[PDB]
């Protein structure tokens, strides 16, 4: 995600000294810090969120691209019966 | 010397830039092209409900992948993508010295 | 216009076109760590809240 | 000559003292004590003293080095001496495999040669020395020590001695910790150091040598008036980038023009929002604004203008500011700003949500929790002068 | 235009466009009369110095840095005040103050 015009802004700042390349061989993910469901999440819609909710906004974005959410506003949850066990015995 | 250098100062570059209407801050600026039919009309494509927004996508990054960052980039033309240039020249006047660099291991 | 902002053209305009970034603009970004105050107090409000298989 | 014995025994005392004392926080002092105490018949001493501090602290030898110059900007001898011993110092610990002393005497011939006390040429054979028997942890921090120098003074020098390191790395099977050494080097070279008969004679001429040695106001108004929306005007005074003395007299100014106005306007509470949320600074400088309105300056206005000033004050801090307030005598001009920012506040916030937050917050002089002897029931009373609750509960309690 | 709408001008930019254009246009008027519209020959002193002191004494709202803004995210979604835009001169620091900061907003 964060290596968008990576290399570019890189010869930018090192006055084409330096040269980035990035490569994805050793297949590494890892977790997208914050906590994917919560639904206090973020403030900005504009700029770039914090970490803590970096997970959730991300996960909400790709459900709108998708067309799972409906909706400018949404949430992500299980479908179950017995609202969901009462909410995880609330 | 440095031909690398010249990144986002190329002709292409320059050229680019007049397509897309987009200032590299320090080069020069140009009637755009192409009138800017902004007749989106809030669509399911590129609505900030969508995407996401890590990275500012820079207008230093629309000349340097026109094809790519830009969307409906039009008589673009493509630039280089280069090499990184180690040529160190002796102001001291001295002859074949290892000066601004390190040595190997062994 | 560089990063989608300055002004599509300088003519017509009538204008120089110059585009200083504002320091308010930073300030807008800025508040999740200083609004923050605001999102703390919200959590605080509502902060208190198989063997067969085996 | 006892008396001399005795002047001699007491100045290499105060040498010794000064030595022990020597540090960051009171170097001045000591320096100012050395110069008291004369060292041209007690210059040996001063020497032992100095030498001794060196091996001792190694990390003030920056300040001993400085010291030694300007004494040997006056006596000279001295200095030389000095050096003589330093260098007899490192002989000795080249012979006896002293090392610690050796890395203590390089570092001190370095800062000499840095405060130019000592030659370069000197250091540069205790490099060729070091360089004859492979050791690498010797002439590495004392290089590191005399890098820049060396190359300002004697460049060839320092070029044979990169060679020579170079040779070492490569020509010869190094241990991992001199190799380790090396690169070191090289990087801080990549980086170029980032980091007696005639006794009374002698006395009279150290004494005599211990002897010897609106307008900006104006703008910003205008400034505030050359501006659409306050957001604008916060930019620009921003742009102006004034010193962290003239905020305070900045945001006095603004507070002024504000006044000016007819009636409260959003744009200065806006302006003053920007301002708070850009630096600590600013918000620090607002704080003594406040500061000296409640206090000092607000009896002096006019009605209109003082609940003008209480609104944006009210403005400021139904979001931006912590509620921070200090406040029977204290009741005219004051009272009224007090009761207008309170209105300001309820209007911004809602009435209960406004005193939950309000009581959050310390709190002491809006509302007095003590009873204090019928003292809040003054409060309670200007309370209800302006619509408000809590203050009945506050009276119940204490009864 | 300010008496009647004073507080809601601030928020749109396409009239705070128009009123530069306006107001330069009215200037070039001025600088037609005289046959140059040379940008140093008219210095804001000529316009905006009162009559009486000899100016035309025009009554600017042109001097304002006007809000830009991404055009990109303006029209669509959402909107906050970031990057300002030029306003109407080139100015020798002098400071024009604009007739909306003399106008008590309407609120």
């Amino acid at each position: 995600i964060e290596s968008a015009g990576f290399e570019t802004d890189l010869r930018l700042s090192t006055n084409g000294l330096g040269m980035c390349q990035l490569y994805f061989w050793h297949k590494i993910w890892r977790k997208v810090p914050g906590d994917v469901l919560d639904k206090d999440a973020f403030i900005p819609k504009l700029k770039p969120a914090p970490i803590n909710s970096l997970s959730r906004d991300f996960v909400m974005k790709t459900r709108r691209r998708k067309g799972i959410s409906t909706g400018g506003f949404m949430s992500n949850d299980g479908p179950t019966l017995e609202k969901y066990i009462s909410a995880e015995l609330y | 010397t440095d031909k690398n250098y010249y990144y986002l100062f190329d002709k292409k570059s320059f050229f680019n830039g007049k397509a897309l209407n987009n200032a590299i801050p320090g080069g020069p600026k140009f009637e755009p092209l192409y009138p800017r039919e902004e007749e989106e009309d809030y669509n399911e494509f590129n609505s900030i409900d969508r995407v996401i927004f890590r990275v500012p996508i820079r207008s230093e990054y629309k000349v340097a992948f026109p094809h790519l960052y830009n969307s409906r980039p039009r008589s673009v033309r493509i630039p280089w993508y280069n090499n990184p240039v180690s040529c160190i020249i002796q102001n001291d006047e001295e002859y074949d010295t290892p000066a601004l660099f390190f040595d190997p291991s062994l | 216009s560089y990063n989608g902002i300055g002004l599509k053209s300088a003519k017509g305009s009538s204008t120089s076109g110059h585009v200083q970034r504002s320091l308010a603009s930073n300030n807008r970004r800025r508040p999740q760590g200083s609004q923050q105050q605001r999102q703390q107090r919200q959590n605080a409000i509502k902060k208190a809240s198989i063997e067969t298989h085996m | 000559i006892k008396f001399q014995r005795e002047n001699w025994e007491m100045i290499r005392s105060h040498v010794s003292p000064i030595i022990s004392n020597l540090t960051m926080d009171n170097l001045q002092e000591s320096h100012r004590d050395l110069f008291q105490v004369n060292i041209l018949i007690g210059r040996d001493i001063i020497c032992k003293n100095v030498v001794d501090f060196t091996l001792n602290n190694g990390r003030l030898i920056p300040a001993l080095s400085a010291l030694i110059a300007l004494l040997n900007s006056d006596i000279p001898d001295i200095g030389e001496t000095l050096a003589k011993e330093l260098m007899l110092m490192f002989v000795q610990q080249f012979n006896r495999k002293d090392y610690v002393s050796c890395g203590n005497i390089l570092q001190c011939l370095s800062i000499l040669f840095l405060y130019d006390v000592i030659h370069e040429i000197v250091i540069l054979q205790i490099l060729l020395l070091l360089l004859e028997k492979n050791s690498l942890r010797l002439v590495i921090a004392v290089m590191k020590i005399c890098g820049w120098k060396l190359a300002l003074v004697s460049k060839k020098t320092h070029d044979m001695i990169w060679e020579k390191l170079r040779y070492i790395l490569q020509t010869q099977e190094l241990s991992s910790t001199l190799r380790e050494s090396l690169e070191t080097l090289f990087e801080i070279r990549q980086k170029d150091y980032k980091s007696c008969e005639n006794f009374n004679e002698l006395t009279m001429a150290f004494d005599t040598l211990r002897q010897k040695l609106v307008e900006f106001k104006k703008k910003i108004y205008l400034v505030l008036k050359s501006s659409l929306s306050g957001d604008e005007a916060a930019h620009k005074l921003l742009k102006l980038k004034i010193a962290n003395n003239l905020k305070k007299s900045v945001v006095d100014i603004i507070i002024k023009s504000s006044l000016q106005e007819s009636t409260f306007s959003k744009f200065y509470s806006i302006l003053s929002e920007r301002m708070i949320t850009f630096h600590r600074s600013w918000q620090t400088a607002y704080n003594e604004t406040f500061e000296q309105n409640y206090t000092q300056d607000i009896e002096d206005y006019e009605t209109d203008q003082l609940r003008i000033l209480g609104k944006f004050w009210g403005h400021l801090i139904s979001y931006e500011f912590l509620p921070m307030d200090c406040l029977e005598e204290s009741c005219p001009q004051g009272r009224i700003f007090i009761k207008f920012l309170f209105q300001e506040l309820v209007n911004e916030l809602g009435l209960d949500e406004l005193q939950l937050r309000l009581n959050s917050s310390k709190l002491d002089g809006m509302f007095p929790l003590e009873g204090d002897a019928e003292h809040i029931r003054y409060s309670i009373n200007f309370f209800t002068a302006i619509g408000l609750g809590l203050l009945t509960e506050d009276m119940r309690s204490r009864l | 235009l300010f008496t009647y709408f004073r507080e809601a001008i601030v928020a749109t930019e396409p009239l705070l466009d128009i009123l530069v254009k306006g107001e330069t246009r009215i200037q070039n008027r001025v600088k037609l009369g005289l046959n140059s519209k040379m940008p140093t020959r008219f210095p804001p002193a000529v316009f905006y110095t009162p009559k009486e002191l000899g100016g035309l004494g025009m009554i600017s709202a042109s001097h304002i840095l006007i809000p830009a803004s991404d055009l990109s995210w303006s029209k669509q979604t959402d909107t906050g005040i970031t990057h300002f835009r030029a306003g109407m001169t080139h100015e020798d620091e002098k400071l024009i103050p604009t007739i909306f900061r003399y106008i008590t907003t309407w609120e």
